[PDB]
């Protein structure tokens, strides 16, 4: 654990949709209506 | 760094926070020993 | 020809009125491509100075002291110029500001590390890549190997310690560890890869024996169990 | 592309699977996928040459 | 030109209602 060329790499080298989707199913699985 | 230290020398900046670390490298003494080399 | 490096080795060498770097047409003109207008605050001044002083006495064998006292009238005017312009900037100084401190502090810590050629955050395959990176570990290593040996150290905190004429106080030390500490961490470097190497390709090589997610699939309980089949004999 | 590993089976089994949720709610068009396929022209064209055997086996 | 330490510098250093108006709806 010894950072030691981790400060030239950073010299050198400067969805939520599915998410929407499982809740949507969270929020279908409570009613026995839907 | 001359606007910066112009800065300082007219506007009088309340605070001018210290940021050191309190210390400077220096050259030290050398000195070779006094017992001789054996071969 | 380093004209700029023959005359310091000429006042080094506590020879510079026997040859003087033999300034002729053939000679003074070949290494200066007129003096090329140094740029070092004393260096390379006082160098001229001495130069100057030295060459009072031939008075005719050497052809450039127009050009070097037309330098020193162009530092002197350059001079002047800073002086008119030092005046008339603080004379066009106006009255209040109320300048912050948060923009104090930004600009500071950046002009900081802007000096001494690290990075600094914003806050406001591939070979040709990598090289890069060994041209700028290797700069660092050639830095490092030119630092002095006999470095000591004095902090502001020695007085409560009534350091004698032979005292050896126990805080002389504290920069020349961190001096070796990061040299030979530069130099291990290549030396801690392997044992990157031997960790990860031995935590990684099987995954599917600690990880309970990758072992819990379909897939590769299914090829683990199919893989351990035994062949069928025949009758 | 000869062959199929680990991630390749799992991302395959995952967009066959997103695919047929993605239909229930109707955020998708998906109607691309259905017309090049049925090509109801071609269904007709097929139709006219099954009549057309049958006109040359009769 | 005075150095700083490190411990002042490490110091200072639509996709929701698309899918709630179709469960509403299926």
């Amino acid at each position: 654990s010894l950072p030691i060329e981790d400060n030239y790499i950073r010299e050198v080298v400067g969805s939520k949709l599915m998410e929407c989707v499982n809740d949507a199913v969270q929020t279908l699985l409570q009613g026995d209506d839907k | 760094k001359r606007i910066l230290k112009e800065v300082i020398l007219a506007k009088k900046v309340s605070k001018v926070p210290i940021n050191n670390v309190r210390a400077f490298p220096v050259l030290q003494t050398n000195y070779n020993g006094s017992i001789p080399v054996v071969r | 020809l380093q004209e700029q490096s023959e005359l310091m080795s000429t006042v080094m060498n506590n020879t510079p009125t026997t040859v003087a770097a033999l300034a002729a047409v053939a000679a003074a003109s070949e290494t200066n491509g007129t003096i090329p207008k140094p740029r070092s605050s004393a260096q390379l001044e006082q160098l001229l100075y001495r130069y100057r002083a030295i060459q009072n006495h031939p008075k005719e064998n050497k052809l450039e002291i127009k050009a070097i006292e037309d330098t020193f009238r162009n530092i002197s005017r350059d001079q002047d110029i800073y002086e008119t312009k030092l005046d008339t900037l603080r004379k066009s100084i106006d009255k209040g500001f109320q300048y912050d401190e948060d923009l104090l502090n930004k600009h500071l810590v950046a002009l900081q590390l802007l000096e001494k050629d690290t990075d600094v955050p914003d806050y406001f395959g591939d070979p040709d890549t990598e090289i890069r990176i060994s041209a700028r570990i290797s700069n660092r290593i050639n830095e490092l190997e030119r630092l002095p040996a006999n470095l000591g150290t004095y902090s502001l905190d020695d007085c409560l310690e009534f350091i004698t004429k032979d005292d050896l106080s126990s805080r002389m030390d504290t920069f020349k560890i961190k001096a070796l500490v990061e040299l030979k961490s530069l130099k291990l470097l290549t030396k801690q890869k392997s044992i990157r190497q031997k960790l990860i390709n031995n935590v990684a090589s099987q995954a599917h024996h600690n990880i309970p997610y990758l072992r819990d699939s379909p897939f590769t309980a299914a090829a683990q169990r199919s893989v351990q089949i035994r062949s069928k004999v025949i009758v | 592309y000869n062959n199929v590993t680990l991630k390749n089976l799992t991302a395959f089994q995952l967009l066959s699977q997103r695919e047929n949720i993605c239909e229930l709610l109707n955020l998708v068009e998906s109607t691309e996928r259905h017309n090049s396929i049925i090509n109801p022209e071609r269904q007709r064209m097929s139709l006219e040459e099954m009549k057309k055997m049958l006109d040359a086996l009769k």
